[PDB]
RNA sequence: CUUGAGUCUCGUAGAGGGGGGUAGAAUUCCAGGUGUAGCGGUGAAAUGCGUAGAGAUCUGGAGGAAUACCGGUGGCGAAGGCGGCCCCCUGGACGAAGACUGACGCUCAGGUGCGAAAGCGUGGGGAGCAAACAGGAUUAGAUACCCUGGUAGUCCACGCCGUAAACGAUGUCGACUUGGAGGUUGUGCCCUUGAGGCGUGGCUUCCGGAGCUAACGCGUUAAGUCGACCGCCUGGGGAGUAC
């Protein structure tokens, strides 16, 4: 959560790129779940078919660039 | 006959009464028309964890080429024994041509790369002297 | 001309020419976290015939108890 | 609670600390910056967080 | 299962040339000998149906090289059977 | 006859298998200290846990299960599948070069073995999770989702019928073959062309001309072209049910 730190006494210094372990880290997928062999990277490709918000802009930004109109 | 590496491990109270031991080894092998290609001991070291609640233990490193049936015998002569405390073996090995090879690195472990259980300043007066310029 | 400026384990026969041993501890020390962890190829400037060698040395020296293997110890 | 625990340890006239966490929830910063500005003197942060090496089979809760 | 100096001394003294290491009767000694130790091995490693697999496709392979050598003549294919004692 | 096919030498990568061992990490449980009235579970709680001393925190002890990182559309296995570290034994693959044998080859009905999970007979074991069972909540109801509680089961040894979206959905094997990029990995030669490159050989991810193409697309590892052999279909229900 907190880990330890080059950090001065952090609850003030608004770092929050890489501080936790499983607290909504991608450890926590089979953490308060069952074993799965295959899920985790099926559920990926899976995942992504529904999460098509920040699919699709990606998708934009790289045709766009692709074709020198951009 | 096979090519061998072996590490071993003995208690602190232990660390100065283990020349007898590498005398032993040594003649169990020679006995068995192998050779000692290389021969280093690395002290008493510190342990990121303690083993059988004690923080350090000591460390021997042997180099050989042997017949398999002494390293049966003795890899479990060792697992049987309660003073020699921890052992790893490894499979077709030989020294490197450089002495000392392994002391280089017992020497950093000793200084910056343990979770230090015990202090550093007991376990650091055993063992092969760290002469870097050799090694 | 001859020798060209390699790259970081690349170009070259003298290094990383055998497998990356867990008696070398001071090399492993380079490579590993806070927490006592193994870095991936993508950070390590290295292949994954390397990667395998890097990973299995240092799961021998935590197993050894001789390097960190979690945050925490006693 | 952070504040209720400082008046809590008050009478054995300790007033400084070091921080240890664990847990998920979000008890973690804003205890701390509460606790040093309820006249204590936070000094350390470390985490204490128990993480296993694999370990035993997790729970199910709402098919999560 | 054989080691180097085993699969040696069978083409040492079989082998229908110097460096033979084509010839039908060379081809079904190596497997025998490869077979009876291979047996042997599964015989404490019960489970191992790799170990199985390999063994099944060595009998399998040396019955057609068998085969074949009864197809050239049948005295020298039983002067194998004879040198190499297979069977009742 | 050596070219298909096979074999040894020799280079070589691998979570391939079977047998055994081991270190540390953690969830749990027991004892006891310290401390003192709280804790817990959900949308809400209720059921449940506490002052007969909980929760939280420290230290000693105990069990059984599993290997975080590494990790990749990566690597390996006939497929099913295979993931901590050490030893012992062990199948398979691939590849620069050496040769050798002398079409010895290929498929395959039936047959024989293997074959995730669930299962079940047998004995052992009982950390965790959790069919069943027990209680709670919710709701119009709730025999359900949801929570509290939890046995069997799993895990270990032995044995048994074997089934799966055994969905990489495309029978096995071979020749013929548009193009390109990524990863992975064997190799000869050399200014390690710069970066190692380059040819070359193996696997694989992605893309795609033409072809094929109800259609999605597939697409040289074809859902292509061609051959041998072998399996399946023939409207829907009755039904893989009955007998």
């Amino acid at each position: 959560p907190v880990i330890k730190v080059r950090e001065n006494e952090p609850f003030d210094v608004a770092l929050r790129r890489f501080k936790r372990s499983c607290e909504k880290a991608g450890v926590l997928a089979e953490v308060r779940r069952r074993e799965f062999y295959e899920k985790p990277t099926t559920e990926r490709k899976r995942a992504k078919a529904s999460a098509v918000k920040r699919h699709a802009k990606k998708l934009a930004r790289e045709n766009a660039r692709r074709t020198r109109l951009y | 006959m096979r090519h061998y590496e072996i590490v071993f491990m003995v208690h602190p109270d232990q660390s100065e009464q283990v020349p007898g031991m590498i005398e032993r080894y040594t003649a169990a092998i020679t006995g068995a028309e192998g050779k000692i290609h290389r021969l280093e001991d690395w002290g008493r070291r510190q342990l990121a964890y303690p083993i059988n609640k004690l923080h350090k233990a000591h460390y021997v490193l042997m180099n050989v080429e042997a017949p398999q049936e002494v390293i049966d015998e003795l890899e479990t002569t060792f697992r049987f024994n309660d003073a020699v405390i921890r052992s790893m073996v490894m499979r077709t090995k030989h020294a490197v041509t450089e002495a000392s090879p392994m002391v280089k690195a017992k020497d950093e472990r000793r200084e910056r790369r343990d979770d230090f259980a015990n202090e550093t300043a007991d376990d650091a007066e055993a063992g092969d002297s760290e002469e870097e310029e050799e090694e | 001309a001859r020798y060209f400026r390699r790259r970081k384990f690349c170009r070259f026969t003298a290094e990383g020419v055998q497998e990356i041993d867990y008696k070398d501890i001071a090399t492993l020390k380079n490579y590993i976290t806070e927490s006592g962890k193994i870095v991936p190829s993508r950070i390590t400037g290295t292949r994954a015939k390397y990667q395998r060698q890097l990973a299995r040395a240092i799961k021998r020296a935590r197993y050894l108890s001789l390097l960190p293997y979690t945050d925490r110890h006693q | 609670a952070a504040e209720r625990c400082a008046d809590a340890v008050k009478e054995y006239g300790i007033k400084n600390l070091e921080v240890m966490v664990k847990g998920p929830g979000p008890g973690r910063e804003s205890t701390i910056r509460a606790l040093n500005a309820a006249g204590f003197r936070i000094t350390n942060i470390t985490d204490v967080t128990p993480i296993p090496h694999n370990g035993c089979r997790p729970p199910k809760k709402r098919r999560v | 299962s054989l080691s180097t100096e085993a699969t040696a001394k069978i083409v040492s003294e079989f082998g229908r040339d110097a460096n033979d290491t084509g010839s039908t009767e060379v081809q079904v000694a190596l497997l025998t000998a490869q077979i009876n130790h291979l047996q042997g091995h599964f015989a404490e490693h019960k489970k191992d149906h790799h170990s199985r697999r390999g063994l099944l496709r060595m009998v399998s392979q040396r019955r057609k090289l068998l085969d074949y050598l009864k197809r050239k003549d049948v005295a020298r294919y039983t002067r194998l059977i004879e040198r190499l004692g297979l069977r009742r």
